[PDB]
């Protein structure tokens, strides 16, 4: 079940088919929200999404080839990035609001309910605005999401002879394949060569902002943790701790 | 890295 | 804009000519360093480098076309990323070491001298290794550094349209350099992607470093210079 | 407000 053999169309197909479902938040929640209130809803949804994310990762071409320790590291480093790009993606057709869930559509004003959270909401909205301006496509989105998984912690990985060096070139080869896929999709859309490279760069630069939001969000979450405002969701907490060691 | 480990292990 | 009509070669020439100088750290053969001495040398160097970074920014095609406010925003957002990619760049010739300055070449062991610093050093060392492994060229480096300046704060900001256009021009310049070097069309987009993905890692190192600097400021092991403090506060209080 | 950055950028 090699991934280096997959064709561009096959790659997209696999990714699209591996897509996780869109989860619902607690129904008919009490409004207006309180800090501990919004925090609970958001982290509860995240904790449940993480379970699906882990199982989605196993479906990302080449991911299963890596060692468990390597799979663990990649996900621990990229989980919030992956949650955020999915969020931004769902909010695309909803200017001004973040679609955390079909029954949880929030705007920047609701972000003020949690201290320091409005800053994060604004960055998320700006990114969604950016996706809209570019008219980001689903095929491109699933490609970008897989890139985040494979790339975010690819260097944070320790070197150890051809050993670790093996679980590195393989990742880079796959990453290269996703690049070919992206270019393939753009070419099929009739984009000129110059337009293809320009769009490819535009899409990848987005990942820089996504990493930035994850860093800020992580710091913020760890902040809410100490303030004892985050419910006890083990998986979520575990992953958050990974960003402390 | 316990729960993630196990959940990733789950066959 | 005037940078929008520049050719790829014209773009590269402008960038190479705007390169800031390589500064020196305070001379002193006293080794090893203490937490305070290391912190003092690193922050003193950065503060001096920031002055030259501001002049360099002014020479990046398209930057002065922005209002002062926009210029301020971009620099406040990307300053550590820019110092870091520069550090990583000059460290390429010194595998396993970080060349902060010609008279200040440090290894990961010396990073341990400051609590929490070794983790940042490791990320920096890994990035330098990646650049070396990729055989990153100076012309590619100047393009990447300018991309950071124009991209990092581009969303958290009419002006975005101008920046996006200049950003596209640099992409055109990168592909041009690769084509000229003999890479196939496929090797070109593959390399462009590899290069841009590293900017995600540079952003990460900057946020970790910003957190660390602010933490070191609170521990107050040494006073920070005014310009550096200004740049740091832009991210914090 | 007054920023050293403003002065250097305006030189
Ligand atoms: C931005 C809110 C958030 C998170 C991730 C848990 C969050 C929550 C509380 C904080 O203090 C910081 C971030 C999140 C939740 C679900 C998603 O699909 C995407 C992002
Ligand atoms: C990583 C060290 C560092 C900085 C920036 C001042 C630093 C110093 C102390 C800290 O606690 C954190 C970061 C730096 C200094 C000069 C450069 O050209 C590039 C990076
Ligand atoms: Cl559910």
């Amino acid at each position: 079940s090699l991934a280096l053999s997959l064709t561009a169309d096959q790659m997209v197909s696999a990714l699209l088919d591996a897509e996780p479902p869109i989860l619902y938040s607690e129904y008919d929640p009490t409004r207006p929200f309180s800090e501990a209130s919004m925090m609970g809803l958001l982290t509860n949804l995240a904790d449940r999404e993480l379970v699906h994310m882990i199982n989605w990762a196993k479906r990302v071409p080449g991911f299963v080839d890596l060692t468990l320790h390597d799979q663990v590291h990649l996900l621990e480093c990229a989980w919030l990035e992956i949650l955020m790009i999915g969020l931004v993606w769902r909010s695309m057709e909803h200017p001004g609001k973040l679609l955390f869930a079909p029954n949880l559509l929030l705007d920047r004003n609701q972000g003020k309910c949690v201290e320091g959270m409005v800053e994060i909401f604004d960055m998320l909205l700006a990114t969604s605005s950016r996706f809209r301006m570019m008219n980001l496509q689903g095929e491109e989105f699933v490609c970008l999401k897989s890139i985040i998984l494979l790339n975010s912690g690819v260097y944070t990985f320790l070197s150890s002879t051809l050993k670790s060096l093996e679980e590195k070139d393989h990742i880079h080869r796959v990453l290269d394949k996703i690049t070919d896929t992206l270019i393939h999709l753009m070419a099929k859309a009739g984009l000129t060569l110059q337009q293809q490279h320009q769009r490819l760069a535009q899409l990848l630069l987005i990942l820089s902002h996504i990493r930035h939001m994850s860093n800020k969000g992580m710091e913020h979450l760890y902040s809410m943790k100490c303030k004892n405002v985050v419910p006890l969701y083990d998986l979520l907490l575990e992953m958050l701790d990974a960003h402390r060691l | 890295h316990k729960i993630l480990h196990r959940l990733l292990q789950d066959s």
